[PDB]
């Protein structure tokens, strides 16, 4: 009975115009005495000269995660037995459960150990053993950088530093730029996920994330959750300028015409007709378990936490660690098939699009695994 | 009643206690609009209704008819009385306790009426809170109270205060201590007499969501053991746990599926361990056969068997991990195959 919009006849997302950078998403982690803090302070100064922002030829918006494209690990030069052991290594773990490949891992402070090569040799190895053998990274996607925060090898190579007698490899800032980012996601196809939905004047107000592609004011947004639709009144960008249109990355705050406020859910996806998000009962997943008490069985019910939507699942063993099992008990591996409880939910595969494809599961209070969607149902 | 095959003739759960006792190829009789061999049962969860469905009798015959089943008045069934069909024929009646439920997060409510066999959904609440604006906190006020006004006039209408022993309240968070006080500000403002008698009967449990199968987690709480540690489903809960602790310390000795428990049965494996589902209710003969023989292979020896109800959460549990579970009196090494999807 219903009857769909369409389209006016509008503009094209003009970003290109304005030469943009590819942004790209990291996570810093490391002890508070890592100078992970310093590194970061000492990268805004010296990029001084010429939620935290860097850029160089490409663009470093850093973040936290205790929805991200790269991170890196920092840690020092001390009596190193002991720490390598904090919940340094719990963030490690984490972010290979979720999509995370590829590490910087920045060596901080071996001024201090006067930039002796068999120092970074030896922890670059203390540090390989648990982040290769012990959790799932391959050797070439863990990059590792000697620095020193107090100004190091992190901007330019310009220090006549002892470093530069043996170490030939490229600044902290080069190792950053070799990371190859998802290629154009303002051009994929649209996703926009709903972070808060309220009432106002001649509009139901959301705001979300533009998780892949792009949107402009006047358009037409569907919502799959409520098979329902909506006109584009007004788009507030990042800042709040007189911005008309919004791109892949950006924070929005829309304005949407022809849609009651119920039908439209904190959690839900809005896209276009066209290459619409899919609302699935069930999907395959990459899991990865932590630290858990009681193993999970196949056909276990867990709390799956995305992006605002937490929900009860039920979750089916496919494999453990490439082999059949009939439990999946702490620090494993397992690919598995999930299913709501409680009726379709809107989602996208990792691959196409991380914030909405990487996932947390918990039991009763305690979290006991992450994972990605690898497949829709 | 019962020769050697017969009939017999005989709450809103004992809908249910003869939804599990119906079985296709069945006939019976009652008053209707306008016998018949039964080929749908239909139990509505909400849960005044059976439908029961062709006429096998005299017609003043090959068409169908309806039942919808009445709740005191009687109704004649109908060749093999299995051993599990006369366990629940026979348990109520003769019958021997209802508790209300609310289970919450922040605009998610879950209200549940509790008896022995039956967990039922009332109302489910689930409502936008819009978030706080760090300027603003009108939206989300208004709507954190638009909620707490709902629920309260949800349970006021669901829940009879008389019959209920326990009303749990709980969440996650704040929410069940704010709504304890809320519900009883204004059963005091309007006058509410059903309610402020009940104040007693209350209690107010951290969950950990407001969503459904967190009733696991209570009723197995510590602060309302006292109350109900006698009832089925607390029986249901601990059984379902013990299989969880065994699991826990050896996983050669909790066993699950239908493949599994049989293949422990051949063995000496099963004992204080027969974890199975009243879903075992199927239509195929063949197959009913072997649950009955097995739970009356448990039975001959004296090892516990647990029926679980398919409607409390702990059963649904149960079905998901495929309606049958073991545990085990020795560690067993193997690798079966469990037929299903």
């Amino acid at each position: 009975k219903k009857q769909n919009p369409t389209d006016l006849v509008s503009v094209p997302e003009i970003f290109e115009q304005s030469n943009p950078k590819p942004v790209v998403h990291l996570v810093v982690t490391g002890h508070v005495d890592s100078g992970k803090s310093t590194m970061l302070g000492r990268i805004m100064f010296e990029l001084g000269e010429i939620i935290g922002d860097a850029p160089g030829h490409r663009d470093f918006i850093s973040g936290m995660i205790a929805a991200v494209l790269v991170v890196d690990s920092s840690q020092n030069n001390f009596e190193r037995g002991f720490l390598e052991n904090g919940q340094t290594r719990e963030h490690a773990y984490l972010l290979r459960a979720l999509g995370i490949s590829e590490i910087v891992v920045s060596v901080n402070k071996l001024d201090l150990m006067s930039w002796s090569e068999d120092r970074f040799q030896e922890i670059k190895n203390i540090v390989s053993d648990f982040l290769i053998k012990m959790v799932g990274f391959k050797t070439s996607n863990v990059h590792f950088v000697p620095i020193s925060a107090i100004s190091g090898t992190n901007l330019i190579q310009k220090d006549s530093s002892d470093l530069y007698k043996w170490y030939k490899g490229p600044t902290l800032l080069s190792a950053l730029d070799q990371l190859v980012p998802p290629e154009k996601p303002y051009r994929k196809p649209l996703r926009l996920s709903i972070d808060d939905v309220y009432r106002s004047p001649r509009s139901v107000t959301v705001t979300g994330r533009v998780e892949a592609g792009n949107v402009q004011v006047n358009q037409v947004l569907y919502d799959v959750s409520s098979q329902e639709d909506a006109y584009v009144k007004n788009v507030i960008r990042n800042s709040d300028p007189s911005s008309t249109w919004a791109v892949a990355g950006d924070t929005v705050t829309l304005q949407l015409a022809d849609i009651e406020v119920n039908q439209l859910r904190p959690g839900d996806i809005l896209s276009n007709y066209e290459n619409p998000v899919r609302r699935v009962r069930s999907f395959v997943a990459e899991i990865q378990t932590f630290d858990i008490h009681g193993p999970i069985l196949s056909g276990s019910t867990l709390v799956l936490h995305l992006g605002r939507t937490v929900t009860s699942v039920s979750l089916k063993i496919v494999t453990v660690n490439n082999k059949r099992s009939r439990h999946i008990a702490s620090r494993k591996r397992a690919l598995v098939r999930i299913s709501f409880l409680d009726g379709l939910f809107p989602l996208c595969l990792a691959e196409e699009c991380p914030a909405l494809g990487r996932f947390i599961l918990r039991r009763s209070g305690d979290t006991v695994a992450a994972g990605i969607v690898k497949e829709l149902c | 009643i019962e020769k050697n095959s017969g009939w017999i003739t005989m709450e809103p759960e004992d809908m249910w206690h003869l939804y599990n006792i119906l079985q296709v190829g069945d006939q019976l009789k009652a008053s209707t609009v306008r016998r018949i061999l039964v080929e749908n049962m239909d139990f509505d969860t909400k849960a005044a209704q059976l439908h029961i469905k062709r006429t096998t009798e005299y017609h003043p015959m090959g068409s169908y008819h309806t039942l919808d089943l009445e709740l005191h008045r009687n109704f004649t069934l109908y060749n093999e009385w299995d051993a599990f069909a006369l366990d629940r024929v026979d348990a109520a009646c003769n019958p021997s306790a209802e508790i209300g439920a609310v289970v919450l997060d922040e605009g998610l409510a879950n209200i549940c009426l509790i008896t022995d066999y039956m967990t039922i959904l009332r109302q489910r609440i689930d409502q936008v809170i819009p978030r706080k604006r760090r300027g603003d906190s009108s939206a989300y006020q208004k709507g954190l109270d638009k909620f707490y006004d709902s629920v309260f006039q949800s349970i006021n209408s669901e829940f009879d205060f008389d019959k209920l022993k326990v009303v749990i309240l709980a969440s996650p968070g704040f929410v069940a201590r704010g709504l304890y006080d809320y519900i009883f500000s204004m059963a005091v403002k309007l006058d509410l007499k059903q309610i402020v008698k009940s104040k007693n009967k209350f209690v107010i449990l951290h969950s950990s969501t407001g969503h459904i199968h967190s009733l696991n987690e209570i009723l197995k709480d510590p602060a309302v053991e006292s109350k109900l540690a006698d009832t089925k489903y607390v029986q249901e809960i601990r059984v379902l746990n013990k299989f969880y602790d065994v699991m826990n310390e050896d996983d050669r000795k909790a066993w699950y599926g239908p493949n599994h428990v049989l293949k422990a049965f051949e063995l000496g494996a099963i004992g204080e361990l027969l974890i199975s589902d009243s879903l075992f209710r199927s239509s195929d003969i063949a197959t009913r056969k072997k649950w009955v023989s097995l739970v009356e292979g448990v039975k001959e020896i004296n090892c516990p068997v647990y029926i679980f109800s398919s409607l409390h959460e702990s059963g649904k549990q149960l079905d998901l991990l495929s309606g049958i579970a073991a545990i085990l009196t020795y560690p067993v090494d193997e690798e079966d195959i469990s037929e299903d999807e």
